[PDB]
């Protein structure tokens, strides 16, 4: 969203100086300039970039997940998740709820994501090396005994789900409405907040196998790390709640 | 009014870190035997980690904990320290000022002796450098090839010995073998003079970067690695191509925007986890070289459009629009010393415009300078004194957008003054 | 809704045991807050060894104005030694009143 534009300016200010357009000496290079200001606006030649990478593609411990199980879940437990992005220390990167409607139980997953680099100081105090996998245990734990306490029952997984095989990607534009829509023999639905809990941006992913105000992925790395156990940001710029 | 937190206990063997529930709206003096009870002659408090510990007659919630803070447990913090008396004077001389660290000790000697062969190299640069340039002799290319030669063998061979004497005489290394390398082929001070000081301070900055054995010294030498290769190809692009007459520091601000904006790609191409505590660090160290590089080709080529007259006033809008791109370019990046380079990059260039004209024998525009100069001063004490126009929280929201929309408008669409300027598509 | 006593930072009273079982001494404090639905919740602790690094992180503050009047000092003082500079520059080369 950068370059392009001074592409298009260096390629317009090559076409307007051209003037005596005639006998083809410099109008040779306005037709090449009013040619290649309109081929190269980018979604023609990321569409190329796109096929490039996805025919190319076809042959860490930086970040750490931890995901809980919820059988009898709801958007009423939806603030003491949305929380912990940020308190007791550990500064939680994202948390994602996803559901799952294949059949009747709406299957409820929370992820929650721990870097290494935006809470160095905080995992460097545990020991001398950086134990990341086992504080994002403890913190796991305690979301796990949390919302034991609050009411509705969570388990501690680690074989957690798979919202693709790990088929049709999905996001949309947020608010309600879309959401209570989310067709074929699988539906998934899922939220990711982050970004200061006091004031928190959240994302949306969906699949099933556009709808009402939805847009595919077109160009797959969205339904790729959409599984919760996965280390992933949820590609799509976050809304202001 | 219960509230969680989540407290902090280290004093006797580790420490220990528990979550708890404690209920508000209690003085914290009831309810710190609870906390000694669960996580451990001095009483101790909740002290939020980052200032001072708390009254204990004053509850959690009028004294500004949130739901879910982390506090850790210090002492009720201190009383009177007992002050010393004595009655004689020359007593009172030698005990009172024990205090101090006023030790020689052989430890001193080393600062002194380490400082003072880096002023003997700096001083034995700057006499063989004026002995060379003012009169013609090459005696003083000769003298600074030697020390140059003595202090390059010097910093490898300490590498292993003290390893900051090492690293402080690589950085104090490197203008010896810039003022050798710009000597040979003498000329009238030359074009590509700058060219082989260019490429021994980025052949020098390679082989001590990555031959670092620890950080302390790692910033400067990808900045100046990064500035060494972009004069380096600009002074290519300079010596053989054209004769590039006022587009010499078209070219670098062009590259100095370049190094700016796509710093995040090129940042981590320079890049158990036990030593992740490390490399971070050094990953934000080459941030903060890259982006200083991108302040000082972006100053070294603003440099060379408006030094001399007879310029463009597009070349004032284009050196207008780089403070512009160099300067909205520092709420993007979270540290201090980017954001520091960022918001210092008009602060160089109306420096080294002023002395680009005091050199230029000009003075009429260098008070401009200074005025321009004062300016800048003057909206860094009104953003400092009142915090409201360098806190962007009290804004609106489309004006966000307004403003990085005319960033990014004004730094990558400033090529069609570029063409005015170079003239690139008149041809 | 089904309050209890509860010591401070603890878990409320088992509703069918005595204050004598529970261990509660003559002195203590009791606050009246309603039974968790579930577990007990045991707190779990995670230990640290080397705690004086969080400190470092935090008296460490990030950018802020404190880094502000930190660059504006810097800019003043700059300012004041090129504008001696500049003119005395001047003056000995040639100078009237200016």
């Amino acid at each position: 969203m950068t370059a392009r534009i001074a592409l298009a300016s260096l390629f317009v200010v090559a076409a307007v100086l051209a003037q005596p357009w005639q006998t083809t000496t410099q109008r040779w290079v306005l037709g090449v300039s009013i040619a290649a200001v309109i081929v190269l606006l980018m979604f023609l030649t990321t569409r190329i970039g796109r096929a490039l990478a996805m025919v190319r593609r076809n042959r860490d411990a930086h970040r750490a997940t931890v995901v809980l199980r919820v059988d009898p879940a709801a958007p009423a437990q939806l603030p003491v998740v949305v929380g912990y992005l940020d308190r007791y220390g550990i500064t939680c990167d994202k948390v994602r709820i996803t559901h799952r409607d294949a059949g009747g139980t709406r299957r409820s997953w929370i992820s929650l994501t721990v870097d290494a680099v935006d809470n160095l100081a905080a995992l460097q105090a545990r020991s001398a090396r950086i134990p990341l996998q086992d504080t994002t245990e403890v913190v796991g734990r305690r979301l796990a005994d949390h919302l034991r306490e609050q009411g509705w029952t969570v388990t501690v997984v680690e074989g957690v789900d798979t919202p693709l095989p790990v088929v049709a990607a999905y996001r949309v534009k947020v608010l309600d409405e879309v959401l209570a829509e989310i067709p074929a023999e699988e539906t998934w639905t899922a939220l990711e907040f982050t970004g200061s809990p006091a004031e928190p941006l959240l994302t949306v992913c969906a699949a099933v196998r556009p709808l009402a105000g939805l847009t595919p992925a077109r160009g797959r790395p969205a339904l790729a790390a959409l599984n919760p156990l996965s280390t992933e940001r949820l590609d799509g710029t976050a809304v202001p709640l | 009014p219960i509230v969680r937190v989540a407290v902090l206990a280290a004093g006797d063997d580790g420490g220990r870190l528990t979550e708890m529930a404690l209920p508000s709206e209690l003085p914290l003096r009831e309810i710190l035997p609870a906390v000694q009870r669960i996580v451990q002659p001095v009483r101790l408090s909740l002290a939020p980690i980052g200032g001072a510990p708390f009254s204990l007659d004053a509850t959690l919630d009028t004294v500004g904990v949130v739901d879910g803070d982390l506090l850790a447990l210090q002492a009720v913090p201190s009383g009177p320290p007992a002050p010393r008396i004595v009655e004689d004077i020359a007593d009172a001389a030698v005990i009172f000022s024990e205090a101090r660290r006023r030790q020689w000790g052989p430890t001193h000697i080393a600062r002194g002796a380490a400082l003072a062969l880096i002023g003997l190299i700096l001083v034995g640069t700057g006499l063989s450098v004026a002995h060379r340039v003012i009169t013609g002799d090459l005696l003083g290319q000769f003298i600074v090839s030697g020390i140059a030669l003595a202090t390059v063998i010097a910093a490898l061979a300490v590498r292993n010995r003290s390893a900051v004497l090492a690293t402080s005489l690589a950085v104090t290394a490197l203008v010896p073998v810039a003022a050798a390398f710009a000597l040979g082929v003498p000329g009238d001070f030359g074009a590509p003079n700058v060219l082989l000081a260019a490429a021994g301070v980025a052949a020098w900055s390679l082989i001590s970067m990555a031959g670092s054995p620890d950080d302390r010294g790692i910033a400067v030498f990808t900045a100046t690695a990064v500035t060494g290769v972009g004069v380096l190809l600009v002074a290519g692009a300079a010596s053989l191509w054209v004769i590039s007459s006022d587009v010499i520091g078209c070219a670098l601000v062009l590259l100095g925007l370049i190094v700016t904006v796509q710093a995040a790609q090129l940042s981590a191409m320079w890049a158990v986890l036990a030593d992740l505590p490390r490399r971070v660090r050094v990953s934000q160290a080459h941030q903060t070289g890259v982006i200083a590089a991108g302040v000082l080709l972006g100053v070294a080529g603003s440099v060379a459009l408006v030094s001399s007259a007879n310029a463009s006033p597009w070349a004032w809008y284009i050196v207008v629009a780089a403070a512009a791109g160099a300067a909205l370019r520092a709420r993007v990046w979270d540290s201090a010393a980017c954001k520091a380079w960022l918001l210092g990059h008009s602060y160089l260039l109306a420096v080294a415009l002023l002395v680009a004209f005091v050199i230029g024998d000009r003075y009429q525009a260098a008070l401009w300078a200074l005025a321009a100069l004062a300016v800048l001063v003057l909206v860094w004490i009104v953003a400092a004194l009142n915090p409201k126009i360098a806190s962007p929280d009290t804004y609106s929201l489309p004006m966000r957008r307004m403003v990085g929309f005319l960033a990014t408008g004004l730094d990558a669409s400033l090529i069609p003054v570029m063409a005015l300027l170079v003239g690139l598509f008149s041809l």
